[PDB]
């Protein structure tokens, strides 16, 4: 989420893959606490007989043939956290996040109400202000020729600078806004 | 069920059907031939307007008992008597189905010995 | 031995299943990098495009423009005249009508001999 | 509009006396019920009136000659 | 409802409560900014369980790409609390 | 109007295996030789007011006792004043 | 009490042709009895959710 | 009926004497003065008619029509009001002008006396309408789109002309009153099937039946927001009027002669509703919904039983309605975000709540909710095809559940959902767009309480 | 494996950010100034303007305007049992006949 991907996964990240998703579903499988801990230790030590594997041919026909098991009792019916993109409240307050901006439509009478808050905002709407002509510059200069190649930003390297492209990251409106 | 195991496993001719009961005529049993009697007229069961499917043999039962029911409606378990007559009437009523159903079964089980041992005679 | 998953059009195959993602060879390995080179380029420009504080409308997508036109606008040009078309164009603009069309007749023509000859039970069909 | 509970992280939360005898009252209503129904009405579940046998009726009130007069 | 608005102190309490629980761990050794493989010499199985073991205690489940690069208490304890949006 | 007390959490030595069914699957690692390192940090589902656990039917019959005792109240007090 | 039962037709929609559409309610057996349940079932579930849905 | 139609004449001289700065006040208040005096017309009776004089007279069947397309004009001037603010005094006295004179045009149409008269204005109406299209349009598209409007209306109603025409050499007269007293028998003659089809092909093409339809989604996508009003809800009546008109003297061979349109009509219905679940464009699926309809009505009125005329004069008007109400929403969004693509815009409901309830309620009406008078006419013609055959009402229930797919489909990608995060230019609701919604819907759930005043002659 | 420097230092200058407009979302004590300005007892009222009105409403309705067309509201004619008495002749009803009572 909030970091980069790369153009492609290793053997290593794969496997932790697997084992994460293998021990999900087991869990998922075995409902109990003490039975879960028994068949997860189990399921490491079976992982476990194939570390020191040294040539990499036969290391991936040995997660190939495991991607293949998983699948076959994989518990049609996992378990999902509510949050998750698969669970019961995953986007259940996304109708209540409203946009920072839609605030400078808001009318003077209701801008009456709440003096402090609006004060910060256009403080905070002048920081931006310096801020992005600053960032720019610095992202002109840092980037490679030809573009960039991933879509990692570098962070800011002067005193006053901030992080290029910082205003649509920190002006999250909030996890559960209302 | 035992009926139906007889009859969707054994013999089906030996056994009524229920669709086309009776097969045989009332007085083939005895000869008095008692009617069954009906206490209550045409024009106070029509008051009663009980139901077509509760305008049997049971009726005046229960319009004692829907009497009872609309005299005392506050303690509505006043008249439990009527309800107890009532489902004993019903009681006898499918008593007399079921007598009827196995009259009909021996009926047919004594034409049939009877065709047989008529058949075999003739065979000889 | 397990049971084999078999991959259908509305079913698709995982993609730890893929026998794709681990023959891998330098040149998937390049492709790789390059299509995270170009996605890097599109997300670096619409993230210029959409932090700037001096911008006051909508950031214009190339890319759904053009799929509005191709699927509106650009279907009758690329259009010519081949016998699956016109096998499908016919079938699926004449068929239906005549079909519907038999039906209705054959519907209509016993209502109608039925009234003629006489026993339909019209009774209470006041309004029509 | 009640009362004030605390968090416990891993301890059993804090219960008021009025729930458990609440819970524990309305179990025993129910169970009570329970029981002084089918006292009081026991001929719903097992029955009243006895169920015939066909086998014990006698062929003389089901209209059974004896395979000779007709 | 009714949940109490977590703070960076019990975000914190709790990481240190899950960590000293696991055996593995030396419980007087471990400190906030103890790293994984090398303050205490574990094994990226041990890394993802720790993860996992985390995100029962939080009700909430990390994604894997950023799973694989919290390596330090504190780091974790920032990242969930950047996610749950923490004041102090 | 909130649940602000500053609740404290409780010392982590306490949560132990013993007395917990963690006891027989750290024996059935063992005598294969593994070990469960999660153990103690589930010990409090069998410590504290969760130890006790309730059968089905002894959830079922949750009043039984309080039910039947008002029974047997109230057919005796009914049998004592219909003989008058 | 007495098995009463009632239709009122109050107010008359249109008359199309031979065919009267009015405003009717049939007080029936039904009616008269699914009104309490109904009711009942929706005070406990709106007392339930002024707690369930307060935030 | 000239109390109705000086007026009409003197808003032009008003308007185009009127000040650079108050030419639509004026031009909005003296209309809605307008459309209250053509109030008076809904007074129909059950005898004959009314009667005015030689040349004008009014039915129940022109009466809503004549009030429906009366209150239009007033909605369009402020739907209008937005997008001509930067246009020069003499060009904005030149679209008022032109939507005056398409008033006046429809208001002689639909009282028509004799027939080639209402020919006459049948046609004129067809040039405003074209000046509006092809001059105040946004697109490069709109003059095709205005020549496609043109001429397939022409290539339809120019064999009408000639028909009409050789009705009176032959009949001796084309008073509608004359017409239906002194109604004939047509012979199964090739002849009388020619004359048959050049009577009814110049109303089919603009209702539109289904293969004929190709003008409407361009006619309605590229011209501006007033233009789509009229095309949507009175310029597509034109046809259904025309036809419940001139179906007097096509008897009895039309019941032989409807089976290619009621087959046309009954699969374009299907055709149309599941084009609408495959649109990028809202335009050309409010424009697609509109042939559905349209192609129900044409159902009815081929049937010719008077439950059949009933739902046909109610789901004019109620389609009407609800047309223009969708295509000001259209262009309420449009107007904010310049790009008239369904996804672009999402999540609306956030930002603009009261907008999002108008949707709401504009979707209802198009799906047909009871008690609207869209299911009175959508019944009314249902229960008559089901009368004319039992196997029909299959066709019309998949109808029906496709339209309310679709009609959620557009409620639910536009409003439901994540907002667009790019799109900063959301401003609030200003309160014309919301009296323009509230004067669209208002009128259909008033007109529910008394449907008898759209129900038609035949009541 | 785990952050690089310059990820740790961009992800640090953003959640410090974060925290300072996270902070600057909250409010004064006086933050709402709201602008004044005007132009069983419960369950009493409330049985008044909810329950008596539309009560009288309703039956005025009924029994003046509904009830003087015909056939608008129509009852379905009570249960008549044996031994009852109509109030408008004052006739009894003939009993059963007696059936033979018998459990
Ligand atoms: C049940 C009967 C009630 C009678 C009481 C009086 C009600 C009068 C209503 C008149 C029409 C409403 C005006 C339409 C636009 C609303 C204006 C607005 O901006 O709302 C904001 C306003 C203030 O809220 P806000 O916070 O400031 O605004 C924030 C957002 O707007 C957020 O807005 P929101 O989230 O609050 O939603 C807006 C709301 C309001 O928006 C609507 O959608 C309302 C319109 C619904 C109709 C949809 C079209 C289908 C055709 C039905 C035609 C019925 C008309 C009958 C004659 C009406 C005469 C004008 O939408 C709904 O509530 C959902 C409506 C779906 C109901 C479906 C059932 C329809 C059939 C029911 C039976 C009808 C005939 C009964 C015959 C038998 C019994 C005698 O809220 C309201 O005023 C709501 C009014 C109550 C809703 C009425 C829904 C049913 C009533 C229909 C007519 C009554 C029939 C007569 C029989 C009486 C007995
Ligand atoms: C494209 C978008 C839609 C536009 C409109 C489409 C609908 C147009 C169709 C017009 C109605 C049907 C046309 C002819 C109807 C006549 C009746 C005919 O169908 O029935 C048979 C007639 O058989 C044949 O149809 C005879 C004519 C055959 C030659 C005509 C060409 C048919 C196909 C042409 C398709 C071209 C369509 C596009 C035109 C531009 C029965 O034969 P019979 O009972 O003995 O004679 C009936 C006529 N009488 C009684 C006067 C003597
Ligand atoms: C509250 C306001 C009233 C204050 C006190 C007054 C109390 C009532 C006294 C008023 C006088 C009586 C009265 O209302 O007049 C009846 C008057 C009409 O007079 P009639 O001519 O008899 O009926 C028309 C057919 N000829 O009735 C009314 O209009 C009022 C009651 C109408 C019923 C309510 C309608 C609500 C539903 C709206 C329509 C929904 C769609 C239609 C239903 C579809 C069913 C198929
Ligand atoms: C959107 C495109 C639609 C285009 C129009 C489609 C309809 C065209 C129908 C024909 C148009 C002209 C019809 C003539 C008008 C009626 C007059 C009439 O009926 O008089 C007939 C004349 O009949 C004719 O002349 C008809 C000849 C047709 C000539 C034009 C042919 C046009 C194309 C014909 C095929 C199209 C039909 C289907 C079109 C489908 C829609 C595209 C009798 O003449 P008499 O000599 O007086 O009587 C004889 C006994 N003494
Ligand atoms: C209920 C569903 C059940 C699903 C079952 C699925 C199958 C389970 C059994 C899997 C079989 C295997 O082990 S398949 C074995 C796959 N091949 C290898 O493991 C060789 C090299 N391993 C690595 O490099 C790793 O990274 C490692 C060194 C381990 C850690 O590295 P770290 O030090 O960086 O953490």
């Amino acid at each position: 989420a909030f970091s980069a991907p790369a153009a492609y996964l290793t053997h290593q990240q794969k496997v932790l893959r697997l084992y994460k998703r293998a021990l999900r579903h087991l869990e998922s499988w075995c409902v109990h606490r003490d039975k879960y801990r028994y068949f997860a230790c189990l399921m490491r030590a079976r992982f476990d007989e194939h570390k020191n594997e040294k040539d990499m041919v036969k290391a991936t026909q040995l997660l190939r043939q495991a991607e293949e098991e998983f699948w076959y009792g994989q518990h049609p019916q996992p378990y999902i956290f509510p949050e998750s993109p698969g669970g019961t409240s995953y986007e259940r307050y996304e109708c209540y996040k409203v946009p920072e901006w839609c605030l400078d439509d808001w009318h003077p009478s209701e801008k009456a109400m709440y003096p402090d808050y609006f004060a910060k905002r256009e403080q905070w709407k002048r920081l931006r202000r310096e801020s992005w002509e600053r960032e720019v510059k610095q992202l002109q200069e840092e980037t490679p020729p030809g573009g960039p190649r991933t879509e990692a930003l570098p962070p800011a390297r002067k005193e006053g600078d901030l992080p290029p492209l910082w205003w649509h990251i920190v002006t999250r409106p909030r996890e559960r806004p209302m | 069920g035992a009926h139906l195991a007889r009859r969707y496993l054994g013999d089906a001719s030996k056994e009524p059907d229920p669709l086309r009961m009776p097969t045989f005529p009332p007085d083939y049993g005895f000869p008095e031939r008692k009617e069954r009697e009906m206490v209550a007229t045409q024009q106070e069961m029509n008051d009663a307007q009980l139901m077509l499917q509760q305008r049997d043999y049971c009726a005046h039962y229960l319009i004692q008992l829907l009497k009872c029911k609309r005299d005392s409606f506050p303690n509505f378990l006043a008249c439990k008597h009527e309800q107890h007559d009532w489902d004993y009437c019903e009681h006898l009523d499918y008593v007399k189905r079921m007598k009827e159903f196995e009259r009909e079964r021996r009926l047919l089980q004594r034409k049939k010995r009877r065709e047989q041992r008529e058949a075999e005679m003739a065979r000889g | 031995s397990f049971p084999k998953y078999k991959p259908s059009r509305l079913a698709t195959l995982p993609a730890t299943l893929d026998p794709a993602e681990y023959d891998i060879s330098p040149e998937t390995r390049k492709a790789q990098a390059e299509r995270l080179a170009i996605r890097s380029r599109l997300k670096r420009e619409y993230l210029l495009q959409y932090n700037d504080p001096n911008r006051l409308g909508v950031i214009e997508d190339p890319a759904l423009i053009r799929w509005t036109y191709a699927r509106s606008a650009n279907i009758y040009p690329n259009f010519r005249p081949t016998p699956k078309t016109s096998l499908l164009g016919a079938l699926f603009g004449i068929g239906p009508l005549f079909f519907w069309y038999y039906v209705f007749k054959t519907d209509r023509d016993k209502k109608e001999k039925l009234i003629q000859e006489g026993k339909l039970d019209q009774t209470f069909n006041i309004s029509y | 509009g009640g009362v004030h509970i605390e968090p416990r992280y891993r301890q059993f939360p804090q219960l008021t006396r009025s729930q458990l005898i609440q819970a524990e009252f309305f179990s025993a209503t129910m169970w009570f019920w329970i029981l002084w129904r089918f006292w009081h009405d026991s001929d719903a579940v097992l029955g009243h009136f006895p169920y015939p046998d066909p086998s014990q009726w006698t062929d003389e009130e089901l209209g059974i000659l004896p395979d000779d007069e007709d | 409802s009714d949940a109490p608005p977590l703070t960076l102190e019990a975000i914190k309490d709790r990481v240190l409560y899950v960590l000293k629980l696991y055996d593995k761990i030396d419980p007087e050794k471990l400190s906030v900014n103890s790293h994984f493989m090398k303050d205490l010499g574990l094994d990226s199985l041990d890394q993802v369980e720790i993860i996992m073991a985390m995100e029962d205690e939080f009700g909430f489940e990390i994604p894997d790409i950023d799973a694989e690069k919290l390596m330090c208490p504190q780091e974790i304890v920032d990242y969930i609390a950047d996610k749950k949006d923490v004041y102090e | 109007e909130h649940g602000h007390s500053k609740m404290e959490l409780p010392d982590y030595k306490q949560w132990k295996i013993e007395g917990t069914p963690l006891e027989t699957v750290q024996e059935k690692l063992a005598a294969r030789g593994l070990r469960d390192p999660w153990g103690r940090n589930e010990a409090w589902r069998y410590s504290g007011g969760f130890a006790n656990n309730v059968s089905f039917v002894g959830a079922l019959l949750k009043g039984f006792k309080w039910g039947f005792a008002a029974f047997v109240v109230a057919v005796g007090a009914e049998y004592y004043l219909e003989s008058q | 009490h007495t098995g009463q039962e009632m239709i009122i037709s109050n107010w008359h929609w249109m008359t199309l042709q031979t065919v009267e559409l009015s405003l009717s309610f049939k007080m029936d057996y039904f009616s008269v009895m699914f009104i309490p349940v109904a009711l009942f079932v929706t005070w406990s579930i709106m007392e339930f959710s002024m707690w369930y849905m307060h935030s | 009926m000239l109390k109705i139609i000086i007026p009409t004449t003197m808003l032009l001289p008003m308007t185009w004497m009127s000040k650079h700065n108050m030419i639509w006040i004026n031009a909005t208040v003296h209309s809605l003065l307008i459309s209250l005096i053509s109030l008076s017309l809904l007074n129909q009776l059950g005898e004959n008619s009314l009667n005015f004089s030689l040349t004008f007279f009014s039915d129940s069947l022109s009466a809503p029509l004549l009030v429906l397309t009366t209150w239009l004009l007033p909605l369009m001037l402020m739907a209008s009001q937005s997008h001509l603010s930067k246009e020069t005094t003499t060009r904005k006295k030149l679209y008022i002008t032109m939507l005056i004179l398409l008033q006046l045009f429809l208001i002689m149409t639909f009282t028509a006396t004799e027939l080639i008269l209402f020919y006459i204005l049948f046609e004129a109406t067809l040039v405003p309408t074209l000046i509006i299209i092809t001059r105040w349009g946004n697109q490069t598209e709109r003059l095709n789109a205005g020549l496609y409007f043109l001429f397939y209306t022409l290539a339809g109603s120019l064999p009408l002309l000639v028909a009409l025409v050789y009705i009176q050499n032959t009949t001796g007269s084309l008073n509608f009153l004359i017409i239906h007293y002194w109604s004939h028998p047509l012979s199964n003659s090739w002849s009388n099937i020619f004359m048959w089809l050049a009577c009814i092909m110049a109303f089919m093409v603009k209702m539109p039946l289904y293969g004929l339809h190709l003008w409407l989604p361009k006619a309605h996508v590229e011209a501006p927001i007033a233009g789509s009003m009229v095309l949507a809800a009175v310029l597509l009546k034109l046809g259904g009027y025309g036809m419940m008109r001139i179906t007097t003297i096509l008897n009895p061979l039309t019941n032989y002669m409807a089976y290619p349109f009621l087959m046309l009509s009954m699969w374009g219905m299907i055709m149309t509703s599941s084009i609408c679940l495959r649109q990028t464009d809202l335009k050309s699926l409010i424009a697609y919904s509109s042939v559905s309809h349209m192609a129900l009505v044409i159902v009815a009125i081929m049937i010719q039983t008077p439950w059949s005329f009933m739902g046909a004069t109610a789901l004019m008007i109620a389609h009407g309605l609800t047309s223009s109400m969708l295509f000001c929403l259209a262009n309420t969004n449009y107007e904010r975000v310049h790009s008239r693509t369904m996804i672009l815009a999402r999540g609306l409901q956030t930002l603009l709540p009261l907008m999002a309830t108008w949707w709401l309620v504009a979707s209802l009406t198009n799906l047909a909710l009871p008690p609207s008078i869209n299911l009175i006419g959508e019944l009314f013609i249902i229960t008559a095809s089901f009368s004319w055959s039992n196997i029909t009402i299959i066709l019309m229930g998949m109808n029906m559940m496709i339209t309310a797919l679709y009609s959620l489909y557009m409620l639910i990608t536009t409003q439901r959902g994540k907002y667009t995060h790019h799109i900063n230019n959301i401003k609030p609701s200003f309160t014309r767009e919301n009296a323009l919604m509230a004067l669209h819907i208002l009128p259909l759930l008033l007109l529910t309480l008394n449907p008898k005043m759209i129900l038609g002659p035949l009541y | 494996s785990g952050y690089t420097p310059d990820e740790k230092l961009r992800l640090q200058q953003l959640r410090e950010l974060r925290r300072r407009w996270l902070k600057d979302q909250e409010l004064s004590p006086r933050e709402p100034v709201l602008p004044p300005r005007r132009v069983t007892y419960r369950h009493s009222i409330f049985a008044v303007t909810h329950v008596l009105i539309p009560v009288w409403i309703i039956h005025y309705y009924l029994k003046y305007h509904v009830t003087a067309k015909p056939y608008t509201v129509v009852e379905r004619k009570p249960r008549i049992f044996p031994g009852d008495t109509i109030l408008e002749t004052g006739e009894v009803i003939p009993l059963m006949k007696e059936f033979p009572d018998q459990h």
